[PDB]
DNA sequence: GAAGCCACATCCTCT
DNA sequence: AGAGGATGTGGCTTC
């Protein structure tokens, strides 16, 4: 069971997803016990390379992103949407629920906004194999 | 006691004092250099006799059984800290990395000739 | 081996200490265990985090599907989850897409770890 | 007072 | 001689 029934409704009631669909604060995980320098580096080109790791700091929870559809991509790592900021996206299937993850991060400070938005596409086509 | 090292370095009486703190105040101390001693090279110093200094740190922390061998992994705990660092090569020589010249208020040659190291 | 379920439907993983004292080797070995099939060599991977630490410092935080079994070795916990704090885990399977699995409390770090009272 | 954080103190294994 | 892992212990502070 890749999913659950109530992939609709389990996004639209559960607190869980409901916190996480405003724009909240949103940071970049990866290796805090070094320089901010060589952070900003291993940041931006693991994200050329489609992944990253972020987490909403006000509730910390961590999420292991992959911008691909489901290298780099188009619309699912913008690196031009405006200068010194990096938009990304990736889908995933969360806790039984497929959905999408869009958000910005400063390439300099690392921090940013993102959201988890329901993905119809993914969800519905996912009761293919489930039925 | 040519100048008040351990408080210098942060000891306040609050709490038990510090392996660095204490090691500091005993090469700050004339009577001392018999078994321990800067080696005349910045803030490097040589445990001529480390069961005595094992000793006495012992006796100052009220552990009757403190040897060497265990004031040692003391030491070993500071070089990730960057208090201490060990000078390879050369048996029981160590050296203060941390800023002690801020915290001391002197340098190494004005220290070293406080304390007349020759 | 006596398994509990996460905020997916798709993933178990086994029992954690309640309390554990950071950086200390856990008292029985991780494992995430999937339900529907995954195939082998998948990679697993762990993070942990809340409103007091947003990322807690893991070692070992990776391991291998085989067998429906993504058994970690030495996974330790170093960074601290607070007073009476813990940490929600997230887990995530690297298929595609990459699926993730949530469990909230899971676990409280501090440097001491469980002791006995004082006196 | 319990439950956190600290800095060791003890014991060891390995080179 | 020396490095560093594992884990217990007492002083102290914060909830």
């Amino acid at each position: 069971p890749r999913v659950v029934p109530d992939q609709r409704s389990k996004f639209e009631n559960e607190e869980f997803f409901r916190k996480l669909s405003r724009e909240c604060e949103i940071k970049y995980t990866g290796f805090r016990d070094r320089p901010h320098e060589e952070r900003q580096t291993r940041f931006q080109n693991a994200c050329r390379d489609g992944r990253s790791e972020i987490a909403f700091v006000a509730t910390g929870t961590n999420l292991s992103l992959q911008f691909f559809p489901a290298t780099p991509s188009r619309e699912y790592v913008d690196l031009e949407r405006e200068a010194g900021k990096v938009y990304l996206k990736a889908p995933m299937i969360l806790n039984g629920v497929c959905v999408i993850w869009k958000g910005w991060i400063d390439l300099h400070r690392l921090d940013g906004m993102g959201c988890l938005e329901f993905d119809e596409e993914r969800a519905q086509q996912e009761d293919a194999l489930a039925q | 006691p040519v100048i008040p090292a351990a408080a210098l370095a942060g000891y306040t009486g609050s709490g038990p004092i510090q392996l660095w703190q204490f090691l500091l105040e005993l090469l700050t101390d004339k009577s001392c250099q018999s078994f321990i001693s800067w080696t005349g090279d910045g803030w490097e110093f040589k445990l001529s006799d480390p069961d005595e200094v094992a000793r006495r740190w012992g006796k100052r922390k009220n552990k009757p059984k403190m040897n060497y061998e265990k004031l040692s992994r003391g030491l070993r705990y500071y070089y990730d800290k960057n208090i201490i660092h060990k000078t390879a090569g050369k048996r029981y020589v160590y050296r203060f990395v941390c800023d002690l010249q801020s915290l001391l208020g002197y340098t190494p040659e004005e220290l070293h000739a406080m304390l007349d190291v020759k | 081996g006596e398994l509990v379920r996460t905020d997916s439907p798709n993933f178990l993983c086994s029992v954690l200490p309640t309390h554990w004292r950071c950086n200390k080797t856990l008292p029985i070995a991780f494992k995430v265990v999937a339900k529907g099939d995954v195939p082998d060599g998948t990679l697993v991977t762990v993070m942990a985090g809340n409103d007091e630490n947003y990322s807690a410092e893991l070692r070992n935080a990776t391991a291998a599907m085989k067998n429906q079994v993504a058994r970690f070795n030495d996974l330790r916990f170093v960074g601290r989850s607070g007073r009476g704090k813990s940490f929600t885990l997230t887990i995530t399977v690297f298929t595609n897409p990459p699926q993730v699995a949530t469990y909230h409390r899971a676990i409280k770090i501090t440097v001491d770890g469980p002791r006995e009272p004082r006196r």
